[PDB]
């Protein structure tokens, strides 16, 4: 479970992604394609080309969950409950997956917030993938 | 493999005793039934919406029975895995899109079809044995994705 | 989340193993040590040799607590609490090797109750040693 | 380790910028903090807390910066990694009884300091090659293990 202050430290670090979450989405993708050639194997019908468009259009729509999720902090399970519904029936993503974006989610924070990643809040933002890997993996059984 | 001489044995004197048709249907039913989300490559097989109707579907059995063929022949290159399994690692990559995690998740599917079958007979050293056949089987088909 | 028909493959399961589960105990931790030697890193201070004493003692532990928590499979959180508390602050194991005994208690089942371990039992058990791990990890951060 | 020659390159530029005693000290620290279970080895440490008493530990400073010292020693000998990591790999089973997984929770949060460091510098294939040296460097420490 999230503490108060992990609460703080993930609405503070999403905060100054501010309008930079869409970028940060694809650039955690690429990340993820490249070291983990593996989950590929759910883009088959993405063309995975440096600069795609498609990359770009899905990195966006993560980050728009993510930063629903920060919005909705104290109610995740429900604000993402849809989302939960799609990946446990339709892209039935092995939950292994989950853990690789999640870390290429925190180098690209870490590579774009040399100030605000400290060990408290890169322990927080760790703490708080899982949580959101947690509720999109709920309904696989 | 790093398998001794006296694991390499175990493994295969239990095979031998093995009805591949049988393990073969039982051990991708039951992936089907415990991982659902294993189901995601077989929907043209019809219904597994249930166990029932997921053990009983032809489509399944058979396909269990071409998997554990494959595997049947591994074990026959179990100091070359790697080159067994080349053209099958790049077919499950470049056309078929199976995450190799889905490997793993057999193979300890695998290990519990066979202590279930040979009770007594599957003694912790030969699950031992077992365990790292499958792992090493995981891994030769993995080895090509990119 | 364990549904019903879990629930009631889980009691009946485990209601055949009986006066067993001492043994069963043991035989998993046997197994475990034997195909996932990375595990025995936690009991330097056993003597992991076969038919010890130790092991034999710990196995009835196990066993037992796995028993409670079949009895209380509606409040595993409330039942297994001190458990939880112990692994996250003591034992602290990686959560990963929960997975490992999870899966050689499995085998052990299989291999003692064959009539017993149908795909549909197997499917229960299955979830029901993840929510016993999940609850004995839950307060590790 | 499949380290492409302009991956090797890649590796080695990179490290070459790195302060080790320092990215040893905050790699190491960091563990303690993400991952606490980790604490488990450290109880003659003393203080770890909370995380300043934990990142500023003179003795977490010292033992990470011993770590990396070992790590980078390993960078120069990319080709043999588990020859020279076995004295190593034998100590920490036989002697410290360190589970392997923690060779790996290491290896993805020394990637995220690597990227808090170099910024943009730690391009999407430059933390591809880490990921796969540290992967490797994490097998090496735990071929000895039985
Ligand atoms: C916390 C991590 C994740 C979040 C927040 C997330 C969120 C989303 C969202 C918002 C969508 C688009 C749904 C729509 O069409 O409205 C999506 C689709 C998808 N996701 Fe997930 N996802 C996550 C993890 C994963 C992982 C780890 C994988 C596999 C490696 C994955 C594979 C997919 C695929 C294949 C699609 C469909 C894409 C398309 O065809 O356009 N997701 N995800
Ligand atoms: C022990 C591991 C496995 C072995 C040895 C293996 C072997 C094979 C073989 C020999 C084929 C025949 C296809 C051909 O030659 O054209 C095949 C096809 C296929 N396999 Fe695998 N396989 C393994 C694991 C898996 C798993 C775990 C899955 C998914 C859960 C999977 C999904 C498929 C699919 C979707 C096909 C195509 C069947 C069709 O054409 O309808 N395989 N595999
Ligand atoms: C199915 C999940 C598990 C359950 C229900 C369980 C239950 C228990 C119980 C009942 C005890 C003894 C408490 C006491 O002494 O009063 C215990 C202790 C212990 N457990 Fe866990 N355990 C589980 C998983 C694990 C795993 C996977 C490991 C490591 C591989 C582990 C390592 C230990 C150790 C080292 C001890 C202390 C032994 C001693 O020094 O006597 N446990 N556990
Ligand atoms: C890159 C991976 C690692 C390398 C290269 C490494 C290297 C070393 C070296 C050179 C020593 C000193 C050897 C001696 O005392 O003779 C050591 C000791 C030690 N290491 Fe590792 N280490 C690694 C990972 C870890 C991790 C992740 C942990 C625990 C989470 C750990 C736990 C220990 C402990 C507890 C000691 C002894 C501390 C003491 O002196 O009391 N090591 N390590």
């Amino acid at each position: 479970v999230l503490s108060p202050a992990d609460k703080t430290n993930v609405k503070a670090a999403w905060g100054k992604v501010g309008a930079h979450a869409g970028e940060y989405g694809a650039e955690a993708l690429e990340r993820m394609f490249l070291s983990f050639p593996t989950t590929k194997t759910y883009f088959p019908h993405f063309d995975l080309s440096h600069g795609s468009a498609q990359v770009k259009g899905h990195g966006k729509k993560v980050a728009d969950a993510l930063t629903n999720a920060v919005a909705h902090v104290d109610d995740m399970p429900n604000a993402l409950s849809a989302l939960s519904d799609l990946h446990a029936h339709k892209l039935r993503v092995d939950p292994v997956n989950f853990k690789l974006l999640s870390h290429c989610l925190l180098v690209t924070l870490a590579a774009h917030l040399p100030a605000e990643f400290t060990p408290a809040v890169h322990a927080s933002l760790d703490k708080f993938l899982a949580s959101v890997s947690t509720v999109l993996t709920s309904k696989y059984r | 493999m790093h398998l001794t001489p006296e694991e390499k044995s175990a493994v295969t004197a239990l095979w031998g005793k093995v009805n591949v048709d049988e393990v073969g249907g039982e051990a991708l039913g039951r992936l089907l039934v415990v991982y659902p989300w294993t189901q995601r490559f077989f929907e043209s097989f019809g219904d597994l919406s249930t166990p029932d109707a997921v053990m009983g579907n032809p489509k399944v059995k058979a396909h269990g029975k071409k998997v554990l063929g494959a595997f049947s022949d591994g074990l026959a290159h179990l100091d070359n895995l790697k080159g067994t399994f080349a053209t099958l690692s790049e077919l499950h990559c470049d056309k078929l899109a199976v995450d190799p995690e889905n490997f793993r998740l057999l193979g300890n599917v695998l290990v519990c079809v066979l202590a279930h079958h040979f009770g007594k007979e599957f003694t912790p050293p030969v699950q031992a044995a077992y365990q790292k056949v499958v792992a090493g089987v995981a891994n030769a088909l993995a080895h090509k994705y990119h």
